């Protein structure tokens, strides 16, 4: 049965408003992957966002207009062939990138299979996907924040002591060749 | 900004956000 | 601030006032 | 030119000096 | 002094000058 | 000497060090 | 000693006497 022009809006309205406010949206190629599946990635996804974050496929033609609507631009090489969607609504995203990457492997697909997507406003491509999913605790980013930020000062006396490790370098050598 | 300025913008800093942070930190000094 | 103007606002600090934001970082956060 | 006043002369750099004194350092030695 | 002149400075110390420097710089930024 | 040659040593200004490795590492 | 006699110094030490002397060195600073 066809939709009525209204309840197409509607669907389509729905959405642009829903990608509006996403912190993150990611194309994934869920094909072949069972009903099973499906409910584990999302019980994986709950069980760290509750109702923050959702994965349905979703028909390209709905994807586009919505994309379009919410203004966004370059998505369009993310919609070739049936692709689901991953987005999150409340909390921070990283975890979900990283929750549908080890989801992916456990599975044994290929990770290509994750088309990339946009990151709090920001395009990711496939490739990227990797580099967010192995993204480290904010706790552990916290930590080494720390050493980043002393980096010029522990250069300097690096440095500077460095220049009396030459000697003792260079006699080690002397004494190596012998 | 001052020091606590600085510490007060840092930790309200999503995680993506402050992971680009670190990098770009790390490629500035050392 | 955004990410930039952290970093920017770091450059600014004199090699002292580095030390005590570090300092400010490593209690919060060490 | 005293230790000190070495050391008194860094503390009073901005970091991007700092960091760029660094290199120098480096390259020299 | 700028960059360059304390550069000159450690230049000039003796080599026993340059490891009372590196020590005193640990004990205050360490 | 050795304790002569720590001395010498000690007594060099960093540029007169740098040039002694300079020309060490050049073996 | 010049950087010169102190080069000749060291090129004429055995592979014991350079252990000790970076061993000096080291302590030294």
């Amino acid at each position: 049965v066809m939709l009525t022009r209204q309840q197409k809006e509607l669907i389509v309205k729905e959405m642009s408003e829903i990608f509006k406010k996403t912190s993150l949206i990611l194309f994934a190629d869920f094909l072949g992957f069972t009903v099973a599946d499906l409910t584990e990635l999302r019980s994986r996804l709950r069980e760290k966002y509750g109702d923050g974050a959702r994965f349905r496929v979703v028909k390209n033609t709905l994807l586009n207009l919505a994309l379009k609507n919410a203004e966004y631009e370059g998505y369009e090489e993310f919609l070739k062939g049936p692709t689901a969607v991953l987005y999150v609504t409340e909390g921070d995203p990283v975890e979900a990138v990283k929750i549908i990457y080890n989801f992916y492997k456990d599975k044994k697909a290929d990770l290509s299979r994750l088309k990339g997507g946009f990151l709090e406003g920001k395009k990711f491509t496939a490739e990227e996907v990797e580099n967010i999913a192995k993204l480290p605790s904010k706790e552990e980013l916290y930590a080494m924040l720390v050493g980043r930020v002393k980096a010029p000062i522990t250069g300097l006396v690096f440095a500077l002591s460095g220049i009396l490790r030459n000697l003792v370098y260079v006699l080690n050598a002397i004494k190596e060749k012998k | 900004m001052t020091i606590d300025e600085i510490i007060e913008a840092i930790e309200k800093l999503t995680v993506s956000e402050l992971a680009e942070l670190v990098k770009k930190l790390e490629d500035k000094f050392g």
